[PDB]
RNA sequence: UGGUUCGUGGAGCCAUGGGGGAAUCUGGGCGGACCACCGCCUAAGGCUAAGUACUCCGGGUGACCGAUAGCGCACCAGUAC
RNA sequence: GAGCUAGCCCUGGCCAGGGUGAAGCUGGGGUGAGACCCAGUGGAGGCCCGAACCGGUGGGGGAUGCAAACCCCUCGGAUGA
RNA sequence: GAAUGCCGGCAUGAGUAACGAUAAAGAGGGUGAGAAUCCCUCUCGCCGUAAGCCCAAGGGUUCCUACGCAAUGGUCGUCAGCGUAGGGUUAGGCGGGACCUAAGGUGAAGCCGAAAGGCGUAGCCGAAGGGCAGCCGGUUAAUAUUCCGGCCCUUCCCGCAGGUGCGAUGGGGGGACGCUCUAGGCUAGGGGGACCGGAGCCAUGGACGAGCCCGGCCAGAAGCGCAGGGUGGGAGGUAGGCAAAUCCGCCUCCCAACAAGCUCUGCGUGGUGGGGAAGCCCGGGUGACAACCCCCCGAAGCCAGGGAGCCAAGAAAAGCCUCUAAGCACAACCUGCGGGAACCCGUACCGCAAACCGACACAGGUGGGCGGGUGCAAGAGCACUCAGGCGCGCGGGAGAACCCUCGCCAAGGAACUCUGCAAGUUGGCCCCGUAACUUCGGGAGAAGGGGUGCUCCCUGGGGUGAUGAGCCCCGGGGAGCCGCAGUGAACAGGCUCUGGCGACUGUUUACCAAAAACACAGCUCUCUGCGAACUCGUAAGAGGAGGUAUAGGGAGCGACGCUUGCCCGGUGCCGGAAGGUCAAGGGGAGGGGUGCAAGCCCCGAACCGAAGCCCCGGUGAACGGCGGCCGUAACUAUAACGGUCCUAAGGUAGCGAAAUUCCUUGUCGGGUAAGUUCCGACCUGCACGAAAAGCGUAACGACCGGAGCGCUGUCUCGGCGAGGGACCCGGUGAAAUUGAACUGGCCGUGAAGAUGCGGCCUACCCGUGGCAGGACGAAAAGACCCCGUGGAGCUUUACUGCAGCC
RNA sequence: CGAUGUCGGCUCGUCGCAUCCUGGGGCUGAAGAAGGUCCCAAGGGUUGGGCUGUUCGCCCAUUAAAGCGGCACGCGAGCUG
RNA sequence: UGGGAGAGGGUGGUGGAAUUCCCGGAGUAGCGGUGAAAUGCGCAGAUACCGGGAGGAACGCCGAUGGCGAAGGCAGCCAC
RNA sequence: CCGAGGGUAGGGCCCGUGACUGGGGCGAAGUCGUAACAAGGUAGCUGUACCGGAAGGUGCGGCUGGAU
């Protein structure tokens, strides 16, 4: 049957990617928290 | 004036849709229309703020002229009557002797091809718009405006009418389509005759899916819900309601008045409404 | 109404959201309602080091651990998954 | 977190084939004029049968499965909410 | 040593289940240390509206070649989507950017919010919508509308020529639109040919034939031809299109109005460039100077912004044309010609799947296009087949029970069972024929029948063409042949009678409920006069609605028909400038503290003083409610009738052992040999009842009752047969569970159901196929139930607060 | 209660005897035939149907008879639901 | 052809009397109702009187034993 | 070929009959009221509508077959 993971490279980029973190408070401290923790990436990879 | 069918399906059996025999033109002036963004009920929020809205016939809005007293003195000829998808009366195209074209309500007994006016010196003919204080008393009229230039509020539903029952002061006295007595003011314009399609309100749905078209999505009981969603949700079986008859928010549904007391308004209602 | 040990208490003091609203030393605040005497202090402008806090960083030292312990990681770990 | 799912908004796409034969118009009859009748024409409809497509009625299988909802036979809608 | 402990390691089950669709295999040759599995050939089988081919998303080298086989591949492996290495993706025209706007997002101005932030017209961003220039073929191991060949085209810059009042983010035109049906003419695609071209073929009884088999095209600028789309021309006035305007808009006058002319597309032809089969050789050569023609069928595609009818009345903006403002008319723009310039990103490969989503090379899920032919009435249905693609990554045997899927059956025919569950029957088309009832549409495919193949003869109308031949589509008639049987195969309703419920088509508990539940047209109540009510927000702001009482919100009822009675005492709501109570505040009778005192400070009665409540009314399609006991008629029985008590009023019509009836299988009738169910009736209604509607109701239903016909393996009552498993051999090889085990019956005993204790009895040791009575067998710290001064959802006239409103 | 699956039906039995039938008896208000009652006897047998989930029961047609009870109201790692 | 009477019909308009309600004024102890009462209405200001406003229905006098129409039936006034 | 008739299916008309149900007629001395005949004690009658144990009542319109 469909299930819950259908990719689409334009939604990842818009709703997890860098730009969209940088727009709210919450995500800016996504960011601050993922490099803390010394995170190798800060935001999902997606291939534009 | 409202047509049948034969019972040839089930819905078919009472559905009944308008003659449009007044309409003369079945398309709209490429100049006068504009996209209607439709809501689906949804506020700036995204959020639902008015229930079962959507999913209805795309339309395009008519611009109406609601003011009329842009252009006094200045006659238009009645060019055409067209079908609007936004109201239930229907529009008269107008070309005025300007040059200019703009759409007023259709009100009944007009006829395309006449010619129409507004202002002080306008004669009081079906079509013609003058200020209040210049109307005969008496005289039925649609089109209101409720305060000097702020544009027809009052009576522009198929069929509605207002007529003048006297003056006093600067204002003078109407009954409404609700039959409230109001002051409205003197200098408050408005068109002479009632709205057209009177037949508006004999017309049976039909079925479903009728509803659907107009972009009227199913309306639900609260009956039919549960606690959580509405004062007349759970019990065992079918329930009476058991309480006073709440809306979904809570408050009482069956008498209980909701203008506000101190209104500024209510200097200027002589009598609450009718039956 | 907040702060204070003070939860309306005899509830002052400090602060202020609303209403009323002075005076320039013979002016004004305070000494736990208030009143008198005796006293303390000069509101409605500002700045001010040091002694105090903490350890991302660098050293030194352990009746601290010794690879299931010690940091999640002694190893290419915030990785693989 | 609405890449699942629910609703709405914008913009696109899809629905083999067959059946029934509404209003309307035409012609004839009829009448004072009519209503009305008959025939042809027409092609309406949350109409009928049935693929795709959308479903999931009944039974059987499956039950450490091919599958954390599947398979087979049977069945509903299929121009419309 | 125990924590259903944590981490790791290793056992048991066990050489056991399984090895992932029952579309299927066999042989020969080859490669290699090794072969059912890799390569090659022949044979067979499977898909073919796909299981074939393009495109998009997602994936991200998986593509091509070489060399490999430890692991990955459910077996094997010499092979691979694996390992190592090397190679491979080429654009002004294809897709996206350097263009446009959609919802939406963002956001000068501006508004709001303790902070963070929220809004917000213009603007800007945003596409699979608009707009915009490339078609055929060739080439590579691997890319091609991209390289190459031919023929075409666009935009920018500059120049020359000619023309013109040039000029824009401003005005106007246009862009610009729905659903259903659909004309004309074409193309895509397909069928046939006695014609054109073609390597060969004559088998096995016949055929040298109008024989068999293969093929008979594609692209193409201008011009031309056919079919269509768009399109009035001139002048005068002008006050409107937020400046101007010769454009547009409006009015008047002339000329032309199914045309023509002008303009734009489609198709055809077209210089020219291509392509070119079976067969036979070794992807290639040949075939070949290949031929490249006529006839017919023909789109859902094209001309297209085509036409008609209809109601629910069907984006925007740029490109583009035109109009003029500054400005400038040595310019600038338009047309034509010429040269010059033309950037970034994607392009491999899988793509209904072994490469995407499902932990797997997973029977599941995934949007667009093409999707051949013959027959069955049509068709994308069904069967077979082209092109192309596969035989599903364990096999070899056997021929047990039992299981699944499948075939048939004597006599009977629902006797089965909760139930005809399941499976039969019926099955398409044509013709005949078709009831109650009805809202006149229907019920209806009701029911029930008859026809159906092939041959020969005669015959009618239609499209094409031309009016004929031929081709193709519809038929009518006559005489025959064959079989058990002619929609001979596949696909394709069993029917009727009568109840309940719900009008109806729809909707729903993703993943145990599809229903009588929800919705639904329609009905009534009530609120709302517009800065509406209402809803979301602290707000600003939004929705309501660019709507205005024939409108909008809330509530109940649920097509339609006939109807919807009485009670306003209690609660709710609506009304009531009096009266009562009423907080802050006003007032200040009169006390009190302190001070030598003026004074300072504290308390305080009357009296005025809102909403709310009290109080007087109204109000049921507002919350709701609608009696008891006793007596009475010339047989008996029963009470039309009377008495009295109580209530706010005492249940009207209609219906009733009911989706409601406890007693209960009530009683009587019907149906049956027999009827706790069913239908019809009666009424002592435990405990129906009139918009939580009452009673009916044609039509409808994968809803739930009862009955009949038909027909059956459901059954009496079972039997045989088929394949896929089970079984045996070779290959790979799990699982939960498991204190340890050397683990029998009975009668007892024991914490009350003992392999384990007592007594007796039975019993050589170890397995394999089987069946399920026990190991209080496994699984899940029982959901029931109780307990905990555990928790959560929900309610209200429980308590106390809060928003909101007054 | 860190689970002993609960009605009835089907299948499959097996047991007890307070015996429904068949066999053997005594008493009889047993003439005969056919019954009533008690004693002995568990080897075998003990039907098919309508209604209801039903156990039970009632009814129809038969019969030598249409027995009662136990085995976790015998039997869901055997089926049904 | 020339005339005549008539509430004959239909459409559209339009006048006053009165009743009822609402507003205002002035004013107070009851009104109304019957055979007699009572319900009801009224100090929360009724009835009676004046002013204004809203609405519907029927046409007083003329009217007669009259006129018109096929019958049912048709009555303020104006126009078609 | 036709064909008496037999068989299958579906209609129409008439007759008998049915739990129960609806009124009707008739029946020496039952119960309840008193609607009509006098103005019958509310004039009666009438078509229709609603209602009520019952005769009846009432609303609208009509008739005199109505008394003074
Ligand atoms: C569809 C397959 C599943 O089985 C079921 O759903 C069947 C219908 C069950 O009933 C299962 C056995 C449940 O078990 C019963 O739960 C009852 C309250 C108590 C029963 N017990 C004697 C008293 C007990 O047997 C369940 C609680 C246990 C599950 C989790 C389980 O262990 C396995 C479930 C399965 C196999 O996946
Ligand atoms: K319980
Ligand atoms: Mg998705
Ligand atoms: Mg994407
Ligand atoms: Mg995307
Ligand atoms: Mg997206
Ligand atoms: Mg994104
Ligand atoms: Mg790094
Ligand atoms: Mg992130
Ligand atoms: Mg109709
Ligand atoms: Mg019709
Ligand atoms: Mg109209
Ligand atoms: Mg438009
Ligand atoms: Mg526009
Ligand atoms: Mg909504
Ligand atoms: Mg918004
Ligand atoms: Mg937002
Ligand atoms: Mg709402
Ligand atoms: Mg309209
Ligand atoms: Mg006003
Ligand atoms: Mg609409
Ligand atoms: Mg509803
Ligand atoms: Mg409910
Ligand atoms: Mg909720
Ligand atoms: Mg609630
Ligand atoms: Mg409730
Ligand atoms: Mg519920
Ligand atoms: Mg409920
Ligand atoms: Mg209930
Ligand atoms: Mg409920
Ligand atoms: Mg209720
Ligand atoms: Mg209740
Ligand atoms: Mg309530
Ligand atoms: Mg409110
Ligand atoms: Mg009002
Ligand atoms: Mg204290
Ligand atoms: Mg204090
Ligand atoms: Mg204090
Ligand atoms: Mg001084
Ligand atoms: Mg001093
Ligand atoms: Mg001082
Ligand atoms: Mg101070
Ligand atoms: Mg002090
Ligand atoms: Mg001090
Ligand atoms: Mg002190
Ligand atoms: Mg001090
Ligand atoms: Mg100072
Ligand atoms: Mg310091
Ligand atoms: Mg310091
Ligand atoms: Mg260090
Ligand atoms: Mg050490
Ligand atoms: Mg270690
Ligand atoms: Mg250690
Ligand atoms: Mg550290
Ligand atoms: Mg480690
Ligand atoms: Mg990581
Ligand atoms: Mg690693
Ligand atoms: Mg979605
Ligand atoms: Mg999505
Ligand atoms: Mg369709
Ligand atoms: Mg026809
Ligand atoms: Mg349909
Ligand atoms: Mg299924
Ligand atoms: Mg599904
Ligand atoms: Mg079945
Ligand atoms: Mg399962
Ligand atoms: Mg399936
Ligand atoms: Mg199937
Ligand atoms: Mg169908
Ligand atoms: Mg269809
Ligand atoms: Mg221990
Ligand atoms: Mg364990
Ligand atoms: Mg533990
Ligand atoms: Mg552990
Ligand atoms: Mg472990
Ligand atoms: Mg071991
Ligand atoms: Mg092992
Ligand atoms: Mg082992
Ligand atoms: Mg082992
Ligand atoms: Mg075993
Ligand atoms: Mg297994
Ligand atoms: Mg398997
Ligand atoms: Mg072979
Ligand atoms: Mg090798
Ligand atoms: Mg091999
Ligand atoms: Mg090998
Ligand atoms: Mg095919
Ligand atoms: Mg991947
Ligand atoms: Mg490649
Ligand atoms: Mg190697
Ligand atoms: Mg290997
Ligand atoms: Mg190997
Ligand atoms: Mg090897
Ligand atoms: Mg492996
Ligand atoms: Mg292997
Ligand atoms: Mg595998
Ligand atoms: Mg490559
Ligand atoms: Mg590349
Ligand atoms: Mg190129
Ligand atoms: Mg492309
Ligand atoms: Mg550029
Ligand atoms: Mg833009
Ligand atoms: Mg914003
Ligand atoms: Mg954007
Ligand atoms: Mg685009
Ligand atoms: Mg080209
Ligand atoms: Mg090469
Ligand atoms: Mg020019
Ligand atoms: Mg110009
Ligand atoms: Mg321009
Ligand atoms: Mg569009
Ligand atoms: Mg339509
Ligand atoms: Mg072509
Ligand atoms: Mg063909
Ligand atoms: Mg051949
Ligand atoms: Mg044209
Ligand atoms: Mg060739
Ligand atoms: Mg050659
Ligand atoms: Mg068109
Ligand atoms: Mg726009
Ligand atoms: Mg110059
Ligand atoms: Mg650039
Ligand atoms: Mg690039
Ligand atoms: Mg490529
Ligand atoms: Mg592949
Ligand atoms: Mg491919
Ligand atoms: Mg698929
Ligand atoms: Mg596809
Ligand atoms: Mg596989
Ligand atoms: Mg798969
Ligand atoms: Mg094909
Ligand atoms: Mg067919
Ligand atoms: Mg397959
Ligand atoms: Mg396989
Ligand atoms: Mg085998
Ligand atoms: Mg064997
Ligand atoms: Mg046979
Ligand atoms: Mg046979
Ligand atoms: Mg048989
Ligand atoms: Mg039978
Ligand atoms: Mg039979
Ligand atoms: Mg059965
Ligand atoms: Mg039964
Ligand atoms: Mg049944
Ligand atoms: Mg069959
Ligand atoms: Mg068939
Ligand atoms: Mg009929
Ligand atoms: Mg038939
Ligand atoms: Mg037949
Ligand atoms: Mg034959
Ligand atoms: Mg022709
Ligand atoms: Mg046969
Ligand atoms: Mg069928
Ligand atoms: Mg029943
Ligand atoms: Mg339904
Ligand atoms: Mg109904
Ligand atoms: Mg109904
Ligand atoms: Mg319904
Ligand atoms: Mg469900
Ligand atoms: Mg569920
Ligand atoms: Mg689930
Ligand atoms: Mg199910
Ligand atoms: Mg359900
Ligand atoms: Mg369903
Ligand atoms: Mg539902
Ligand atoms: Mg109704
Ligand atoms: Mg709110
Ligand atoms: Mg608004
Ligand atoms: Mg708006
Ligand atoms: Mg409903
Ligand atoms: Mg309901
Ligand atoms: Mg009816
Ligand atoms: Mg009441
Ligand atoms: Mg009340
Ligand atoms: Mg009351
Ligand atoms: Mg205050
Ligand atoms: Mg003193
Ligand atoms: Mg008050
Ligand atoms: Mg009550
Ligand atoms: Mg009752
Ligand atoms: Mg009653
Ligand atoms: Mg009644
Ligand atoms: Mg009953
Ligand atoms: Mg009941
Ligand atoms: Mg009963
Ligand atoms: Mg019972
Ligand atoms: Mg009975
Ligand atoms: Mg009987
Ligand atoms: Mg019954
Ligand atoms: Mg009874
Ligand atoms: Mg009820
Ligand atoms: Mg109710
Ligand atoms: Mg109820
Ligand atoms: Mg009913
Ligand atoms: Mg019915
Ligand atoms: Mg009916
Ligand atoms: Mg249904
Ligand atoms: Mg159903
Ligand atoms: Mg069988
Ligand atoms: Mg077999
Ligand atoms: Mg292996
Ligand atoms: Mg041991
Ligand atoms: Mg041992
Ligand atoms: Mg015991
Ligand atoms: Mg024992
Ligand atoms: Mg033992
Ligand atoms: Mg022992
Ligand atoms: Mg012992
Ligand atoms: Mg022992
Ligand atoms: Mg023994
Ligand atoms: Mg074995
Ligand atoms: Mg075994
Ligand atoms: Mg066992
Ligand atoms: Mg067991
Ligand atoms: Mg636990
Ligand atoms: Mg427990
Ligand atoms: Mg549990
Ligand atoms: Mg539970
Ligand atoms: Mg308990
Ligand atoms: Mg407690
Ligand atoms: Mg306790
Ligand atoms: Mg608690
Ligand atoms: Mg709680
Ligand atoms: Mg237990
Ligand atoms: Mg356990
Ligand atoms: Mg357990
Ligand atoms: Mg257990
Ligand atoms: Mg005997
Ligand atoms: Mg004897
Ligand atoms: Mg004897
Ligand atoms: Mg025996
Ligand atoms: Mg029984
Ligand atoms: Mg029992
Ligand atoms: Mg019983
Ligand atoms: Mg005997
Ligand atoms: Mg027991
Ligand atoms: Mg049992
Ligand atoms: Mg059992
Ligand atoms: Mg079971
Ligand atoms: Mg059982
Ligand atoms: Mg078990
Ligand atoms: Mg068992
Ligand atoms: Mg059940
Ligand atoms: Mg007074
Ligand atoms: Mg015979
Ligand atoms: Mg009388
Ligand atoms: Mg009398
Ligand atoms: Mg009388
Ligand atoms: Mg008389
Ligand atoms: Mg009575
Ligand atoms: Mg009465
Ligand atoms: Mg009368
Ligand atoms: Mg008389």
């Amino acid at each position: 049957m469909k299930r819950t993971w259908q990719p689409n490279r334009r939604k990842r980029a818009k709703t997890h990617g860098f730009r969209a973190r940088m727009r709210t408070p919450g995500g800016r401290k996504v960011l601050k928290r993922r490099r803390q923790k010394g995170r190798w990436r800060l935001t999902p990879a997606v291939r534009k | 004036a409202v047509k049948k069918f034969k019972p040839y399906t089930p819905s078919r059996r009472f559905m009944t849709v308008a003659d449009f025999s007044e309409i003369t033109k079945t398309e709209p002036e490429k100049s006068l229309v504009k996209p209607l963004k439709k809501t689906g009920g949804r506020n700036n929020q995204g959020r639902i703020t008015v229930r079962f809205r959507g999913g209805g016939h795309k339309r395009l809005y008519r611009i109406i002229d609601f003011k009329r007293w842009d252009k006094v003195g200045i006659p238009a000829k009645v060019a055409a009557i067209e079908y609007d998808p936004n109201r239930s009366a229907r529009i008269a195209l107008l070309h005025y002797v300007d040059g200019e074209k703009r759409y007023i309500i259709a009100p009944d007994g007009l006829q395309v091809g006449q010619q129409v006016v507004a202002g002080p010196d306008a004669p009081i003919q079906v079509g013609n718009a003058l200020p209040l204080r210049f109307i005969p008393v008496g005289t039925v009229v649609h089109a209101v405006e409720l305060e000097p230039k702020k544009g027809a509020k009052l009576a522009r539903a198929a069929g509605t009418s207002a007529q003048i029952q006297g003056r006093e002061g600067d204002y003078v006295i109407l009954r409404l389509p609700s039959g409230e007595l109001r002051k409205v003011h003197g200098e408050c314009y408005a068109t002479v005759g009632a709205v057209g399609n009177a037949d508006h309100k004999n017309i049976v749905l039909g079925k479903a899916g009728r509803s659907r078209w107009l972009g009227r999505r199913p309306h639900v009981r609260g009956a039919a819900m549960n606690p959580v969603d509405h004062p007349h949700g759970g019990g065992e079986g079918r329930a009476p309601r058991g309480r006073p008859p709440a809306s979904p928010w809570g408050w009482q549904t069956k008498g209980l008045k909701t203008r506000k007391r101190r209104k500024p308004s209510s200097r200027f209602i002589i009598a609450r409404r009718k039956k």
